[PDB]
């Protein structure tokens, strides 16, 4: 058994929206609208297909006009803030002067907005980070990743800030090599 | 965190599901407003369906343009299965070897950790001196890493004891042969 | 080549 998942959302007031296909949980890919290319999850998916891009965004636009629509409709009844569960964890066990990542998991959200911060020391850390689309949900909330690749250090300790109109306060998730 | 603006969202979905690969195929199209389904096509019922009031006008209007729902009705041929097709090499027979580690904690507590998998499916045991043991068993449970990796933990809680070899033994599609790791006191 | 789904538009003169 598996599922294959094509989704896609527009978002207003923010004018945000997505494209994306999801096999089984994982991205296959999506298209960046303002490229309008395929971004593949991984790059050897790249070298046994391929995907018309341009598709997206005439998707996207029907997508747009049918939200306007239903936004009247609804009589502009706005969408409930729904706060994510995060979770931070590595993508092995963890020793010391080997090369790890950290893993930011966003979980159980929605609207598709936040702010992920990578907290070192309490410092911003940007360098080589990376992060996932806004992958689909059964109950159609949402699920995002984050990436921080690391050496695993003593002294050095790791939070994952978190943002989103459902919480109060940024959600701090700590981490340190105990 | 500012603007407190109301937000409105529209969420479209397509879900092909496969069982037994290409043998049976069902294409659901969903449709949510605010994260509430409010229409869908299901291919099982051959037409729209409202699910909520919302939905209703958009069941009726789609569903009277009979040359759109025959479009849809051969989507599970003509997207589906033809999808399926495309990218069965490289997610339905996708494989990467599980990377098996054991280590104690403290609560003693002995821990198997499976990571950098694919699929999913797996199956973790314990053996005490190569006597299973089935209980006081506590595992972490999937974890998908979002990279098409997984990764898990499977705890024993024991109290050791020198002369005692425990072993953690990993099987999985990715290998032929269980995969075991042993720890001793 | 990967297809795309392409959703249907709503009735823009609604009753």
């Amino acid at each position: 058994e598996h599922v294959i998942i094509q989704a896609e959302f527009y978002l207003n007031p923010d004018q945000s929206g997505e494209f994306m296909f999801d096999f089984d949980g994982d991205e296959i890919f999506h298209v960046d609208m303002a490229k309008k290319e395929t971004v593949w999850r991984l790059e050897e998916f790249g070298r046994f297909a391929s995907f018309e891009a341009q598709g997206a965004l005439a998707n996207i636009a029907v997508d747009k006009a049918n939200l306007e629509i239903m936004t009247k409709r609804s009589n502009y009844t706005p969408i409930t803030n729904v706060p994510p569960e995060v979770t931070v964890l590595t993508n092995s066990p963890v020793e010391l002067r080997e090369p790890n990542v950290l893993i930011c998991f966003i979980d159980k959200f929605t609207p598709p907005v936040v702010n992920v911060t990578w907290l070192r020391n309490g410092k911003p850390v940007t360098t080589g980070v990376s992060e996932t689309v806004f992958l689909p949900r059964e109950d159609h909330l949402f699920r995002k990743f984050h990436y921080l690749p690391f050496l695993p250090s003593t002294e050095d300790v790791y939070d994952c800030r978190v943002e989103h109109w459902g919480l109060d306060e940024p959600l701090l998730k700590h981490w340190e090599f105990d | 965190m500012g603007d407190t603006r109301p937000r409105f969202l529209w969420q479209l979905k397509f879900e092909c599901h496969f069982f037994n690969g290409t043998e049976r195929v069902r294409l659901l199209e969903r449709c949510i407003y605010n994260q509430e389904e409010s229409v869908r096509f299901d291919s099982d019922v051959g037409e729209y369906r409202a699910v909520t009031e919302l939905g209703r006008p958009d069941a009726e209007y789609w569903n009277s343009q009979k040359d759109l729902l025959e479009q849809r009705r051969a989507a599970v041929d003509t997207y589906c299965r033809h999808n399926y097709g495309v990218g069965e090499s490289f997610t339905v027979q996708r494989r990467v070897e599980p990377k098996v580690t054991v280590y104690p904690s403290k609560t003693n507590l002995l821990v198997c950790s499976v990571s950098g998998f694919y699929p999913g499916s797996i199956e973790v045991r314990w053996f005490r001196n190569g006597q299973e043991e089935k209980a006081g068993v506590v595992s972490t449970g999937l974890i998908q890493n979002g990279d098409w990796t997984f990764q898990t933990l499977v705890m024993l809680e024991t109290v050791p004891r020198s002369g005692e070899v425990y072993t953690c033994q990993v099987e999985h599609p990715s290998v032929t042969s269980p995969l075991t790791v042993e720890w001793r006191a | 080549k990967m297809r795309m789904a392409t959703p249907l538009l709503m009735q823009a003169l609604p009753m």
